[PDB]
């Protein structure tokens, strides 16, 4: 898994596949900057001070009515998680009676 | 050298002339917003082995394409995707033009984030209307973003005076992109989001701005001439995979990047041309506290801040990256080694020493250091890659000094050599087949048939047979029985007979063959039937009729040929019966099946005629028997030895059967059986210490080849122990042909020395006492990429020429004329001396040539002194010690360059020998000995001004005839012993060209002998 | 002449400015290959040469060369480009030899030697060498006038006595001067020095003819002038090659020479401006009578004509020279109504 | 019919003893071959890692 060269894409493509859509659509770590230390200085340590850690990714909105649309990247995981599972399912040898 | 993969020492180089910069107007976006057959805003990128794009790099107006493939859906293939953008950047074309009119806004400077992010807006379909108004800057680039106030987070977002922008896409993966490994490294710069580049104007503001900002994967400053304005650069987390063996992360991924891009651009400056920047290296600027030392980061930075300084490669790097390439640069960067060079990455600015030749620190006001206290030891040049070669190429050692002792060589080379391996073979002999004849006379002599010689008793033993085996195996022909055939009926036609005068075989001669066999890959008949039938041989008549009897036919009839059959009779018969198949192995059996053959031959023969009849074994009682019965019925009679292979067999002609006359054997064939069993004996004792054909080398047989493969990594002066296994195979080796090849193996630049050994470097290297040592510049110069071959055995497939096989046996005529134990003293060897492969290993030399020499002085067991004092003059002799004197293929060079004649130049020769203290000697003269053929194209003589006019060396020298040569002999010396050595029909001086590993001939060998019956050695012993 | 009155190089010779010059120089003129060019004109300018011993020539056919200084690459045959059309007798002023065999660093079907200090070889009757004192000199002329010692040697005593030789100097100074008059001259029977100039350097060859016979020769006063033209030809093509501008530059009109365009439209048919006349005539002040050429087409949704052309200090000069600009007549731009479309600018 | 329909193996490949359904070599000699090519490439790549 570390080494992607050792996974043959003859005997395993869609481990293969999966394996490059976990290096690189996986989401990214991001920050917000909360609080203040003028008053109450802040607690954190390991981190600088005035930081939080999310384990996904944050831009901050435009608007203040919000609508949907499909630009981000837990969409574009669940698209690539459905397209990985239809790219199994569309496969007749690992299915056969389907 | 090295800090972990070798950088090119010795030289250091950097860019000097750097471009002034052009502000972005609304015109120029237009022209890069239309896409010109000339000029277009992006260039494809392929693969190197099938030369298929794979991925296209993108420029100034497309590179704001931050958001998902998925999002913008563009075609696979590359002249669709193309296409598709210039129809779609013609429709933003027409959208930005009826928006802002062209003849008001031509001359004002156009904004670079807002066209980026537009050109990615439109091509997502994301609401691009409220960018427009932003197209058109105004106070500076910066500021409009800072104090705008649309909303967009998609792009940009302001913080306080300090803008953040979202740069993406460099590059763009199409769809037959497969992480193939010549694929182009992207550099993980074709996804979502590689990096968040922070902008503002002072470094101090950005400074302020990271204390509360985290620096977890650590940021890069550019410091000479950054994108849009000073910057800081904060990549993320994410990860490239197009590079196998490991895996490395964003901002590792620019930094490697940008610093491959440095070390090109530091080998091709070229001082007159200008670059758009001085250097491209980021130089990590906080993140420092987070990768420590030993890590990939770190040694990437330190590689940064060299390629900064101005260091090189020591290796040549692509014009196109690979991933193969770059899998092993950071292969060979994560490694152990310390590092080497002064230059340690710092933190609060980049660092530039007081002697590189960068000068960014006068194009640059804040980010660099002329530090004085770190000086760099090494000159300032550029860099010089000669060029690689496929084959291998010869070198030629040269010596220094320095000595050591010999055990130590041999335990180095010990060490280095690849010895077990199989060399290929090669041939031994190559050409048509020799030719040795004899043929009746009446006037000779009459001998007696047990005064001739037969065959050795030691013949059929298993180093004998071993001996014929291996040459037979190693001699190259066509068809052996075509040769002979062809051999012995060019020198069958020649007879003439003594009762009429024309001669005895002409054409309509309805002949016999004996001994037919089917299988020659060709007909299923000997293959000399048909030409000579044709009369494609040219020397022949054509004959009649030709019927063929033998155990093998298969256009004729078996019989046994020993006893008689019923047949007709034949005007002429042709034998090729052998006595081994049906003999049982041995002689008594075999004389009386040579008997038994020729009484059916004779009985076969139609008076009046002739036959061919082949022995394999001469024996006293064949030759008793032929004498008794077979001569007075013979008018007579040639026999005859083509030489193909090294065995005892001669073929028997007679001509004139069943006439009653008084024939015997004569003292000419007498002295060409002794000539042929010698010859045998001679070339058997060759054989016999050979190696076998296909065997594998070991070290300790005493001819065969050796080689070594020891490494260097870049440019580096070898250390001792290099030089000591490379002077010690020198020593082995004995000046013989050497030949090196440096390829890379198995990611290690290394080079090997290929060449042999032989009984002559044995002797020499048994002359010597202390190993000297060899001069390895002309080793460390060499940057190439040699490719090497397969070794062989036998290197020279053309064949010997006809000065090497004259020079081999003049020195086959040295060694053995020196003794053991005998002072000697040579004019004119060269820069190297042949000589000393000749003499013995306790016999002293002291030679002299005009030209000065390349054997090393010193380190010898006995006494060896060279000096260079044009030997012909007077004045030196007298205190140089010597007992015999030897002037090989020089006297006539000095004549030459003295323009003078050769008698002038022998005389002043003898009367500067006078002087001496020598009793025998033995020089090489230019003397006419038989009467002059004047060889074409090797020897054409004047018989005008009597020159010799060498045509393939483009010399010519005087000569005289051995008349004036012993006329100015006896003038020295009343009591000299002249006399002429002859030259070997029984190939005796084939030990020195078999034994040093080389392929002699056919045809050079038979004009090599006609060349020396022109120029021989003569011997004189003044005493006697 | 004594051989300390001959020049040598000037000491402004490795500064940045002269490098510039050079480099810019060698990067802007076109040829095909150097080598097989200099070899050419020193072989045709080699075989003219006679002998005062006898009437015919020095050098003849069936010569069996050697050559020093080979090199490999040359995107054609592994070796230099002179060998086989010398050898076939293409070059029609030659007779060809009989075998040619070659040395240096970057052999590909010879060996590789030092050829500073000897090696075992044989005797060639002829002999013609390259080797430069760049690569194993350590940028100084001390080391480079041995290195240059070193070579003469070298080429002397591999020269087969009753032949000729030819010798390359990159760096002509009073030690090699000295040297080459107290030890060559005397075992010379005739010499010539030539100069085949392609690229801007003070480089030149040398070539000896007779090499071992007792003579007396020294240098000439024909020779001091060939040397006074030869570096005050480097002086002056240096002094011109160090005041154009680089190889790949942008413009920003801070350049004595270059090129400048502007671009101004007109719409259709329509007496121009002041301010175009202006501009025009301001360009044509700024250029200089040199040639001037224009191109009209339709940019964006506007038609628009553009003038190119070049200024020069001659015109800095004349620019110089007058007091009030002077306006053009506009008639012969007005008139015209064609599409005439651009191509890119070059220098 | 001179086409291909069995391979002798040699020193570095002699341990092949699982089945054939383990390994799954393809049919075609010269897909064969070229397959064991790249794989042994890649061997060649972890060994020289190592
Ligand atoms: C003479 S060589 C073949 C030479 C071959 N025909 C050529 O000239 O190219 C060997 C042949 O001699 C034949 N042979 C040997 N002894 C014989 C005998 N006693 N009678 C007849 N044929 C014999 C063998 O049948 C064998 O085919
Ligand atoms: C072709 S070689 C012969 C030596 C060697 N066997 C060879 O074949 O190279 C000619 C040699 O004769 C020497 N020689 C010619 N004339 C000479 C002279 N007058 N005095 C001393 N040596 C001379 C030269 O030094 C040269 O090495
Ligand atoms: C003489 S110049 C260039 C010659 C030019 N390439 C030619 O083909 O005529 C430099 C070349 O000489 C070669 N060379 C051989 N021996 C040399 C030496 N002792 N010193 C300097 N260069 C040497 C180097 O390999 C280098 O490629």
């Amino acid at each position: 898994f570390m080494n992607i060269q050792l996974i043959s894409p003859i005997d395993a493509p869609i481990l293969r596949q999966w394996a490059e859509i976990i290096h690189r659509y996986w989401p990214n770590p991001s920050q917000i900057r909360y609080g203040t230390p003028n008053v109450f200085g802040s607690a954190n340590l390991f981190t600088p001070p005035e930081v939080l850690l999310l384990p996904i990714d944050h831009q901050p909105a435009n608007v203040t009515t919000p609508t949907l649309d499909f630009t981000n990247e837990l969409t574009n995981w669940r698209a690539r998680v459905c397209e990985l599972m239809k790219n199994l399912v569309d496969n007749q040898r690992y299915q056969p009676g389907w | 050298a090295n800090v972990w993969g070798v950088r090119l020492a010795d030289s250091l180089s950097s860019p000097t002339i750097e471009t002034r910069t052009r502000h972005y107007t609304l015109h120029d976006f237009y022209s890069d917003l239309d896409a010109s057959v000339g000029k277009e805003p992006w260039r494809p990128l392929r693969n190197q082995r099938t030369n298929e794009i794979v991925a296209v790099q993108l420029f100034r107006p497309l590179q704001g394409l931050v958001f998902d493939t998925q999002l913008y859906g563009f075609p696979g293939t590359f002249s669709q995707w193309e296409q598709f953008m210039k129809e779609k950047l013609r429709v933003l074309k027409y959208e930005v033009l009826r928006i802002y009119p062209i003849s008001t806004y031509n001359h004002d400077r156009v904004n670079v984030f807002v066209a980026n992010a537009l050109v990615g807006a439109f091509l997502s379909n994301q609401a691009f209307y409220d960018l427009l108004p932003l197209l058109i800057v105004n106070d500076t680039m910066i500021s409009d973003l800072l104090g705008t106030g649309a909303a967009l987070s998609q792009f940009f977002q302001s913080h306080g005076e300090v803008l953040e922008v979202a740069a993406g896409r460099k590059y763009l993966q199409m769809n037959n992109y497969s992480n193939d490994d010549d694929d182009p490294p992207l550099f993980a710069k074709d996804l979502s989001d590689y990096a968040k580049a922070f902008y503002s104007d002072t470094y101090e503001v950005l400074d302020r701005f990271f204390w509360t900002h985290d620096s977890s994967a650590g940021v890069l400053v550019h410091y000479d001439k950054p994108t849009n304005g000073n910057h800081y650069i904060l990549g993320t987390l994410t990860q490239m995979v197009s590079a196998p063996p490991h895996i490395i992360n964003a901002t590792d991924a620019l930094l490697l990047e940008s610093c491959l891009e440095q070390f090109a651009a530091n080998v091709r400056a070229r001082s007159a041309q200008p670059v758009t920047r001085l250097d491209q290296c980021y130089h990590l600027r906080w993140g420092a506290q987070y990768v420590g030392e030993d890590s990939l980061t770190y040694r990437l930075g330190v590689l940064s801040l060299l390629a900064t300084n101005g260091y090189q490669l020591a290796r040549p790097i692509p014009k196109q990256l690979t991933n193969r390439w770059l899998s092993s640069f950071v292969s060979q960067v994560v490694s152990d080694g310390i590092n080497e060079t002064p230059l340690w990455p710092q933190e609060r600015y980049v660092q530039i020493a007081y002697d590189s030749p960068s000068v960014v620190d006068g194009a640059t006001q804040y980010g660099y250091v002329r530090r004085n206290q770190l000086r760099l030891g090494m000159r300032i040049s550029a860099l010089q890659s000669l060029s690689d070669t496929p084959a291998p190429v010869q070198w030629l050692p040269q010596y220094t000094i320095d000595q050591v002792a010999v055990d130590e060589g041999d335990a180095m080379v010990s060490q280095l050599t690849q010895l077990p391996l199989r060399p290929d073979y090669g041939s031994i002999w190559i050409g048509e087949a020799l030719s040795y004849y004899v043929d009746y006379n009446r006037s000779h002599r009459v001998v007696l048939s047990s005064e001739l010689p037969q065959l050795p008793d030691t013949y059929f033993d298993g180093d004998e047979q071993y001996g014929r085996s291996l040459f037979s195996l190693a001699r190259k022909v066509g068809d052996r029985s075509l040769v002979k055939d062809t051999a012995v009926l060019k020198h069958a036609y020649q007879a003439i007979d003594p009762n009429t005068g024309k001669e005895y075989l002409r054409a309509g001669q309805s002949v016999a063959y004996f001994g037919a066999s089917a299988g020659h890959s060709g007909a299923d008949q000997p293959l000399v039937i048909e030409p000579w039938m044709q009369g494609k041989i040219s020397g022949v008549p054509p004959p009649s009729s030709v019927r063929q009897f033998g155990y093998d036919v298969a256009k004729g009839a078996i019989v046994d040929l020993a006893r008689p059959f019923p047949s007709g009779d034949y005007q002429f018969v042709y034998s090729d019966v052998d006595q081994v198949v049906d003999g049982h192995d041995d002689l008594s059996i075999s004389s009386g099946l040579v008997e038994s053959l020729l009484d059916s031959c004779v009985h076969a023969t139609a008076p009046g005629g002739s036959f061919v009849m082949k022995i394999n074994f001469p024996t006293r009682t064949v030759w008793h028997y032929i004498e008794q019965k077979i001569l007075p019925n013979v008018t007579s009679y040639m026999l005859i030895k083509p030489f193909v292979t090294n065995n005892v067999e001669v073929f028997f002609v007679a001509f004139g059967v069943h006439q009653q006359s008084a024939l015997t054997w004569t003292s000419g064939v007498y002295f060409f059986l002794v000539d042929h069993f010698y010859r045998y004996e001679t070339l058997s004792a060759i054989s016999r210490q050979l190696p076998s054909f296909g065997y594998v080398d070991d070290g300790s047989s005493v001819t065969g080849i050796e080689i070594i493969s020891i490494e260097n990594p870049g440019f580096s002066n070898m250390t001792q122990a290099a030089r000591v296994g490379i002077s010690g195979l020198c020593a082995n080796v004995g000046n013989a042909r050497k030949s090196i090849a440096i390829y890379e193996s198995h990611g290690a630049r290394v080079l090997t020395i290929t060449s042999r050994r032989s009984p002559a470097s044995a002797r020499r290297k048994a002359r010597l006492r202390y190993l000297p040592l060899i001069d390895p510049r002309s080793l460390e110069v060499q940057a190439r990429t040699i490719l090497p071959s397969n070794p062989v055995l036998f290197d020279n497939i053309n064949g010997a020429s006809p000065h090497v096989c004259l020079t081999m046996m003049y020195n086959f005529e040295v060694s053995s004329a020196v003794y053991d134990g005998d002072v000697v003293l040579d004019l004119g060897t060269g820069p190297e001396a042949k000589i000393l492969e000749l003499i013995p290993s306790t016999s002293p030399v002291t030679c002299v040539d005009i030209r000065p020499t390349a054997q090393p002085n010193g380190c010898w067991n006995v006494r060896t002194t060279f000096l260079e004092l044009d030997y012909l003059s007077d004045g030196w002799i007298t205190g140089v010690r010597g007992d015999i004197v030897t002037c090989m293929l020089s006297l006539g060079a000095a004549a030459a360059g003295k323009s003078m004649t050769f008698d002038a130049a022998f005389q002043q020769l003898v009367r500067v020998l006078t002087r001496s203290t020598a009793n025998v000697l033995l020089i090489q003269v230019n003397c006419p000995t038989d009467v002059i053929r004047t060889i074409k194209g090797y020897l054409e003589i004047d018989q005008t001004n009597k020159r010799y006019k060498f045509p393939k060396f483009g010399r010519d020298e005087p000569y005289s005839d051995m008349d004036s040569l012993e006329r100015i002999c006896r003038a020295a010396w009343p009591n000299c012993s002249i006399t002429w050595v002859p030259l070997s029909y029984d190939l005796r001086w084939t030990k020195l060209a078999l034994l040093e590993s080389t392929t002699l001939s056919s045809a050079s060998v038979r004009i090599a002998e006609l060349m020396y019956k022109y120029m021989p050695i003569m011997r004189i012993d003044i005493h006697g």
